[PDB]
């Protein structure tokens, strides 16, 4: 049920609220504080996912790792294309509780 | 009965013969339609709006109340969704079908079922079509269908 | 003649600047003029029904005959005393629109305007105090058609002596007989 | 039995028949006005209300749905709407 | 699924008739069957019938008298004009005393006997006696 509803926020997150898709604008809106939840998919090179985590630390942000790849996360997105890591700027959509 | 089913089911809803608001409803038509507008940017399809509006806020039908329905003021305001619900949760519900195949080689049952899913979509699509609320273009690929739902 | 409050297309009245009296010297009530001032009339008509008794039938517009049933319990009474032995009921003016036959541009005639649909809609706000649980239509051996109107049965106090008034304006102004009784629980 | 009356038959076999096949339909379910304990505002909730209803003043749950009717939690009173 | 509302109807009526009930409930109501059942009541085959309005198709139940033999349809309303409305007459009635065969012409809901007195045709409903 996690996974249904997770796709279904990620859904409602889109045409809603303000996203970035992709790993260097992730970056770039984590060191301007500005992302408050980064979706990694298991797909994700080891490292750069460890990257990630250490900069979602020190942001003080959430991480959480999407159960798909980077393909079903760009389906889960609504795109044609692979995303292996994106930033919610905001949710609109009550996906990070306030 | 049902249209891919052997059943004849009789099990429906009796609207009440009375079409007049209750008197101990104090909710007012503008007042259930920001209900619906809230309920609306929560994400709940016309559906769960009718169901929860019944069920929490007692109102018993939002088109006695309002003079309109709720996919009507849903449009009037333009956030209705993009696709019709019904056609959204069969394309929904093929996605799944086929993403639950593409590990079971063997559920030859899954297949006809997707076949007997994937029938009602192309019907629904037709009669969409038919009445312009989807683009006369518009085509269910399978392919592709994965990245409209969920 | 003081005639403040009757609007329609026809400029002059008759017996209705009586009414028309009857509302504005309806002044220093029991706060009722704060809402009624924004209040219009119409149309009235005196008929005959029963016996020796008349009943006096009011026309309003459609857009104020929500705000109209808000306070109709309340000023039924009033308007009782002022014209004392009559019955006072509140009609709304719905304007039928002709059938579109086969014999220069007209929109599609809405459903509202359609003759049925003004027909049930002048029943439904004629009793309005009660309310039609059910209707009952008999065809009397003859090809004459008896409607049974069935009400709400919540309230027997206000509505049980004005049936036969009912039935008189009904076929006065639509012109088919209709009786009204009263069923059991449901 | 060839002279059954079917214009007014008694509300006893209006009421063990099934809803469609009355001679108007009528629905089984109603609103209900439900009091919790320890709290003020009343809530009306749908008999065979489908979602677990909730008060805005309490986090407590109010009825659990079931197959046909809403099951209310124990210690919350109820009365009917206008029957 | 029910696609002639008027045979369903005519066939309840018949069926209970032969079953000898004295009431008889008709689902689907309609305006055709309405001027159909006041053509066979004019003619003194049924009682007088009631209609129940719901907000939906209302129901109409029927008083029976007890003296029809059948009240069938013809359900592919085939276009009747004056000259071969003896052969539908002849075909369908069991004599030429009686039975009545109702047409919808353009001046309404109505029988063979009436529409021949007016001059007109039309197509074919059904058929009591």
């Amino acid at each position: 049920k996690s996974l249904e509803s997770i796709n279904s926020r990620l859904q409602l997150v889109m045409k809603s609220g303000k996203y970035v898709l992709g790993y260097k604008q992730t970056l770039k809106m984590i060191r301007q504080g500005k992302a408050k939840l980064v979706i990694l998919a298991n797909n994700c090179p080891a490292l750069r996912k460890s990257e990630i985590e250490y900069y979602a630390m020190l942001a003080k942000t959430g991480v959480h790792h999407y159960s798909g790849n980077n393909i079903e996360l760009g389906t889960a997105c609504g795109k044609y294309y692979r995303v292996c890591t994106l930033a919610i700027i905001d949710p609109g959509d009550s996906d990070i509780i306030r | 009965g049902r249209m891919h089913a052997p059943g004849k089911g009789l099990s429906q809803s009796a609207l009440p013969y009375r079409r007049s608001v209750p008197t101990w409803l104090k909710l007012t038509s503008d007042d259930v339609k920001e209900q619906i507008y809230k309920l609306a940017k929560k994400g709940l399809t016309p559906s769960q709006i009718g169901v929860i509006l019944r069920d929490s806020h007692g109102v018993a039908q939002v088109r006695f109340v309002t003079g309109n329905k709720i996919l009507r003021i849903l449009k009037s305001k333009g956030l209705a969704p993009d696709l019709p619900e019904d056609l959204y949760h069969l394309i929904k519900k093929a996605v799944a079908v086929r993403k639950h195949l593409e590990r079971n080689r063997k559920d030859k049952d899954a297949k006809f079922r997707l076949i007997l899913i994937e029938s009602r979509i192309h019907r629904l699509a037709r009669y969409y079509k038919t009445k312009r609320v989807l683009p006369p273009n518009w085509k269910y690929e399978s392919s592709t269908a994965s990245a409209l739902v969920a | 003649s003081a005639k403040i409050v009757k609007p329609n297309g026809e400029k002059p009245d008759e017996f209705e600047s009586g009414i028309s009296q009857a509302l504005l010297e309806l002044e220093m009530n029991s706060d009722l003029k704060a809402q009624l001032r924004e209040l219009n009339i119409t149309a009235a008509k005196e008929i005959e029904v029963g016996g020796g008794r008349k009943a006096i039938i009011i026309f309003v517009p459609v857009p104020q005959l929500k705000s109209f049933q808000k306070i109709q319990v309340r000023l039924v009474r009033e308007l009782e005393k002022k014209f004392s032995g009559k019955h006072v009921v509140f009609i709304a003016q719905r304007r039928i629109l002709p059938k579109p036959t086969r014999k220069k541009n007209k929109q599609k005639r809405p459903r509202s305007r359609t003759l049925t649909a003004v027909h049930d809609a002048i029943l439904e706000d004629l009793v309005f105090p009660s309310e039609i649980v059910g209707k009952r239509i008999r065809v009397k051996l003859d090809g004459s058609r008896l409607i049974k109107v069935h009400l709400d049965k919540a309230q027997q106090n206000n509505v049980e002596h004005k049936v036969e008034t009912f039935s008189g304006v009904y076929k006065k102004l639509t012109g088919k007989d209709v009786n009204f009784e009263f069923p059991e629980f449901q | 039995p060839l002279a059954k009356d079917l214009l007014h038959p008694s509300p006893e076999e209006e009421k063990r028949k099934h809803k469609k096949k009355r001679l108007v339909q009528s629905p089984n379910s109603y609103f209900m006005d439900v009091k919790c304990p320890g709290c003020y505002k009343i809530t009306t909730v749908f008999s065979h209300a489908q979602t677990v209803v909730l008060c805005v003043g309490c986090s407590t749950v109010l009825c659990q749905p079931t197959g046909g009717k809403a099951r209310l939690t124990e210690g919350c009173s109820f009365r009917r709407k206008q029957h | 699924v029910r696609m002639n509302v008027l045979a369903d109807a005519l066939k309840s009526i018949n069926n209970a008739e032969k079953r000898g009930k004295r009431q008889v409930l008709i689902r689907p109501c309609s305006k055709v069957i309405v001027r159909f059942l006041t053509v066979m009541m004019k003619h003194g085959y049924i009682g007088e019938f009631e209609i129940i309005d719901d907000h939906r198709a209302g129901k109409i139940v029927v008083n029976l008298t007890g003296r029809l033999n059948k009240c069938g349809v013809i359900s592919p309303r085939f276009d009747v004009q004056l000259k071969d409305l003896e052969k539908w007459q002849n075909n369908l009635l069991p004599s030429r005393q009686f039975g009545f065969i109702v047409l919808t012409t353009s001046a309404g809901i109505m029988d063979h006997e009436e529409a021949r007195r007016k001059h007109t045709g039309g197509k074919i409903l059904g058929f009591f006696f």
